[PDB]
RNA sequence: CGCAGAUAUCAGGAGGAACACCGGUGGCGAAGGCGGGUCUCUGGGCAGUAACUGACGCUGAGGAGCGAAAGCGUGGGGAGCGAACAGGAUUAGAUACCCUGGUAGUCCACGCCGUAAACGGUGGGUACUAGGUGUGGGUUUCCUUCCUUGGGAUCCGUGCCGUAGCUA
């Protein structure tokens, strides 16, 4: 499979209680299909940038994953479908 | 009624020169502009007009109470800092000071060039 | 693209002998793997006129190479084309 | 003891001048990352635009995938980038 | 244009084109041309090893295909700019420059035409032919820290100066 690296961001309205197995909802779609290698970061509470919907902060994470490109893109539609993420962007850890 | 302490946008381009104060949420009290202070047309883009012009803001806002400023400038000017003194001998107190002129990211179209 | 695992695979079938590259054999037999491929690409992209020229540039050395096979031995030369199903 | 230049002395350096720097692989680096802000903050401006090769050194390999982390860390907010 | 409450200023939302600082005698593309970011699909070139076939090469009338912009058609969309066009002003007169406004168009999809200073005004392929100098990419050995425009050699591409030679 192809290894891939998510970033999420969230309102602080959740909370670090309910960060992973929040998220893990989602990825079993992901471990059903590969047996992924899922590694989570979690660094969050942190002051932005700027203002995303007047949100002076955000609960950052980072997902490390080896997936394909299907799964990805169907994770992808997932989350920015959810009520939840402000944001969330896909990098792949390969070469390319 | 009255406020203190608020902020200052002073706009100067190539053809006019203005001022306007404002607390910092964005609400007026007082502004003034060279057309106000009588010149007219083409004279208006000198640093005197600008003198005048904060002169007369600025003691409308002794007036209406204000005695410290915050200040935000924006555009071509020639008479940036002559407004600045002008306030200054006005009576106020200058906050920060910040050259916003609003630069884009390569957007709209600009017009043509002139001869 | 083309992978090691699929070159391999052409070279088992079509290559002559476990280490032929310069057989004409695969090398036509690999092209026109890579352009069958090309084409499913193109069904899609009408417009990847960039990655037409390669197609051509392909077709070009493809018929080159059965020119020169059938220049030397038309045996060989029809044996590959009706192993490979073309209809030149 | 020793000038900038006419280096008779010791072997060819491997240090960094005026003219020469390959800043990352020299010295101030982890790895490249639009995760790690306080390292991209450094080839910038307080006015949050970016430097140019002949004012830091790197090569462009380097200075163009610093730049596209940058750009990845403006987008995902993690960097303040220069606005209102 | 306002004096029916403008310009300015601030909070928010709607909205469609272009994507500063990187970025320039710098990279890719046969040519046209090509940069907001991320993913997918795909192509080309370079170097080294030089394992494989063993002259299969170069060119190319005719011919096919691609091909800046403006234009044309069906449909969609339309913030800014703006042919035409209206007015103002200069003007001897201004169907023009300047100012105010502003339609087609610029944008998207599918098709067309198929041209330009489409310029290096130098067709392509190849061998030898003084050098120096910057520069992009990849190999490699020595002072070797071996964290280096390291330095040297080599290969590819790219610019400046300059011999013989050549040219009205």
């Amino acid at each position: 499979m192809r290894p891939y690296e998510i970033m999420v961001i969230l309102d602080p309205t959740l909370d670090e209680r309910t960060v992973a197995p929040s998220l893990e909802t989602f990825l079993n779609v992901i471990r059903k299909d590969g047996g992924t290698v899922d590694k989570v970061d979690i660094w969050g509470r942190r002051r932005l940038a700027y203002e995303i919907a007047k949100h002076a902060e955000g609960i950052y994470a980072v997902i490390d994953v080896k997936a394909e490109p299907a799964t990805v893109s169907e994770l992808d539609r997932q989350l920015n479908l959810n009520e939840s993420v402000l944001r969330t962007k896909v990098l792949r850890t390969d070469k390319h | 009624k009255n406020v203190p302490h608020g902020a200052a946008h002073i706009k100067s381009t190539f053809n006019n020169t203005i001022v306007s104060i404002t607390d910092p949420q964005g609400n007026v009290i007082a502004w003034a502009s060279s057309g106000h202070v009588g010149f007219k047309g083409s004279r208006k883009s000198t640093p005197f007009a600008a003198q005048l012009a904060a002169e007369n803001a600025a003691r409308k806002a002794q007036e209406h109470g204000v005695k410290k400023v915050d200040v935000f400038v924006k555009g071509p000017g020639s008479g940036r800092e002559t407004a600045i003194r002008s306030l200054q001998a006005a009576g106020l107190e200058v906050g920060t000071i910040s050259d916003v002129t609003p630069q884009p990211h390569n957007g709209c179209r600009p017009p043509k060039r002139r001869r | 693209a083309l992978t090691a695992e699929q070159k391999k695979e052409i070279l088992g079938q079509y290559g002559l002998h476990d280490t032929d590259t310069g057989s004409p054999e695969a090398q036509v037999a690999l092209l026109t793997k890579r352009i069958q491929d090309l084409t499913e690409h193109l069904k899609v992209h009408k417009h990847d006129h960039h990655s037409r020229r390669g197609l051509l540039l392909l077709v070009g050395r493809r018929r080159r190479l059965l020119k020169y096979v059938a220049q030397v031995d038309v045996a060989r030369y029809r044996s590959l084309i009706e192993r490979l199903g073309l209809r030149r | 003891m020793m000038a900038v230049k006419k280096s008779r002395k010791r072997t060819a350096a491997t240090e960094l001048k005026k003219p020469r720097r390959n800043q990352l692989e020299a010295l101030g680096v982890t790895t490249i990352d639009y995760k790690d802000v306080a390292v991209l903050r450094t080839f910038l401006s307080e006015r949050g635009k970016i430097r140019s090769r002949h004012v830091t050194g790197l090569t462009p390999q380097q200075q163009r995938q610093v730049a596209t982390a940058i750009k990845n860390a403006r987008e995902m907010a993690l960097l303040p980038m220069a606005g209102p």
